[PDB]
């Protein structure tokens, strides 16, 4: 129901990343569906690693990841959040 | 504005003012209700198949979409009325979705999982009883209710109506060119909420693409669900056999039928050949009178002339027919040999399949864990992407051995649960990853070890389950990253 990261508000996107980090799912198949979806929204090169294999000194808590995506996308000429 | 029946896919060429659709009030036919009832107790049923070749004869530009519509209450468990105005998405029990199966794009009624769709309100317009729903990603869908004219089902050379309403499994890519929504009207209109899906008509190039993508996703799912990938083949290999057997039967009919026709035509000839011999003797008889034109006999002779050319033409006709029958009989005899050779191959296929279906069925039946495993280091999960993968760790083997597991699926869940609690094996897992291991699920790999949808560490076996290799034997088992395993087998 969401084809671009610009369909998400910052607070909406945060929820998805807090769902994924806590593994708040009914199945591993719906988790992996969420992560595969997250990846596409970010368009980020690290990919899934933003969540499970962060760089040194990055913040991997739900928010810090929203924060990494945010400033990366902005800094490489990409659309932002809703609003 | 003759209204289109609910649940009967039709082309709507758009305008600048959006698509034009005209619904009815009259409730959906026995047919579709049937389907939704049948389907109630991801799979689905095909309403229509699309043929771009034809759709373009009338819509050369390929601007036309395919609209299909249902009254919302038949879809949704919670009446649309008794729903908050804040909700943008109501849950639905079925949807109408484009699927790609057997090399045509096709519109179909889907089900069997949790689904939920956009809900959009319909602004009115100058015209009386005519509103504008705008579903994200479709054109402006301007609707028009009509319970005056009797309902119609529109018929377009492109859109066919596939009778076979068997429930089949559905596309992985289902919906990839569809936009639907339950649309509600404003309260002082008295019009029921209506469901509408609007799908693109894919061109054949685009269909081959979906088809391709559909086949690739099927591969994945097949390797990550051995339990029942095999249990699927056993159906295909049994169906192919049951079909091939009938082939023998129908051939036998033709060949047993060709044997009588042969025999019949053969005797028809024989008879006709005696008749010639008789007539040709009768001409020898009166041969005498051949040059005496004024004798009794020179009539009786001429008469035998005729008897013979007649009897002769007859033979020629019985011969063609006999030859022809002889041909048919020979071809038929080969048709069984060929057709019955096919059954022998199909009967071998169905054995191989059914043997594998029971060995791959073991990994879904109870057993006790066994083996010792092997020592490991800090780079345990790192090793799962090198060599022949990392093995089960000794320390893990010890904690698990002799325990009883309802299914190998449970044995994996458990292996990870002993990895989450071990600080040195679990040294490589992050807080977000640890949330998954202790929730059962298999932990995620690094990007560079992922492949499409296989993003997590896998348990495989050395001596495979399909070659009778022990399901629960931990000396057998190997942890591998998706990429690593893929590489290992090439």
């Amino acid at each position: 129901l969401k084809h671009s990261i610009s369909d998400y508000t910052e607070a909406e996107f945060l929820q998805l990343v807090t769902t994924i980090c806590n593994a708040d799912t009914s199945s591993e198949e719906e988790l992996v569906k969420l992560v595969t979806h997250f990846e596409e929204m970010t368009e980020h090169p690290s990919g899934s690693d933003l969540i499970y294999y962060p760089k040194e000194g990055d913040d991997d808590s739900p928010s810090g990841i929203v924060n990494t995506v945010k400033q990366w996308r902005a800094a490489n000429g990409k659309s932002g959040f809703k609003q | 504005a003759a209204p289109v029946a609910f649940g009967f896919p039709a082309l709507s060429t758009p305008g600048a003012g959006g698509l034009a659709v005209s619904i009815s009030a009259s409730e959906l036919s026995a047919a579709i209700a049937g389907i939704i009832a049948k389907l109630k107790k991801p799979f689905g049923v095909v309403l229509s198949s699309l043929i771009p070749s034809e759709i373009a004869k009338d819509d050369p530009n390929m601007m036309s979409k395919i609209v299909t519509s249902l009254p919302a209450d038949d879809i949704t468990e919670s009446p649309v009325s008794s729903l908050p105005l804040d909700k943008a998405t109501v849950n639905v029990n079925v949807r109408v979705v484009d699927d790609v199966k057997d090399e045509r794009q096709n519109i179909s009624v889907v089900s069997g999982v949790p689904m939920s769709v956009p809900v959009v309100d319909a602004k009115p317009t100058e015209r009386p009883g005519v509103f504008t729903a705008s579903i994200p990603g479709a054109p402006v869908l301007n609707i028009s209710v009509n319970d005056s004219t009797p309902a119609v089902q529109t018929l377009s050379p492109g859109v066919t109506n596939n009778t076979d309403k068997d429930v089949r499994p559905a596309g992985f890519t289902q919906g990839g060119n569809t936009r639907d929504a339950v649309i509600r009207f404003p309260k002082d209109s008295g019009h029921n909420a209506v469901y509408v899906s609007v799908s693109d008509v894919l061109s054949p190039d685009q269909v081959k693409q979906r088809q391709d993508e559909e086949n690739r996703r099927q591969q994945e799912w097949d390797a990550t669900h051995p339990v029942e990938a095999a249990e699927r083949n056993c159906e295909r290999a049994r169906a192919e056999l049951n079909q091939a057997n009938e082939d023998v039967a129908r051939n036998q009919e033709r060949q047993a039928k060709a044997v009588q026709v042969y025999n019949s035509r053969k005797s028809e000839l024989d008879a006709a050949n005696k008749t010639l011999a008789d007539a040709i003797a009768e001409i020898k008889q009166f041969n005498r009178f051949a040059h005496d034109p004024m004798a009794g006999g020179h009539r009786m002779w001429q008469m035998a002339g005729l008897k013979a050319q007649r009897a002769q033409t007859d033979v020629n006709n019985k011969q063609a027919a006999f030859d022809a029958a002889a041909k048919e009989k020979s071809d038929a005899d080969a048709a069984l040999s060929a057709a019955q050779e096919r059954r022998k191959q199909k009967e071998n296929k169905e054995k191989d399949a059914k043997d594998k279906c029971a060995m791959e069925s073991k990994r879904n039946k109870p057993g006790k864990a066994t083996g010792k495993g092997k020592p490991v280091g800090d780079k345990w999960l790192d090793d799962a992407g090198k060599d022949s993968g990392a093995p089960i760790p000794d320390r893990i083997a010890d904690k698990l051995r002799d325990k009883e597991f309802k299914s190998f699926d449970d044995f994996r869940k458990a292996v990870w649960e002993e990895v989450s609690k071990d600080p040195e094996l679990s040294k490589n897992l992050n807080p977000s990853n640890k949330s998954s291991v202790s929730k059962g699920y298999s932990p995620f790999t690094p990007k560079n070890q992922q492949v499409g949808g296989r993003k997590v560490y896998e348990l495989h076996h050395d001596k495979p389950i399909s070659q009778g290799g022990e399901v629960y034997d931990m000396d057998n088992i190997r942890v591998t990253t998706p990429k690593r395993h893929i590489d290992i087998h090439r």
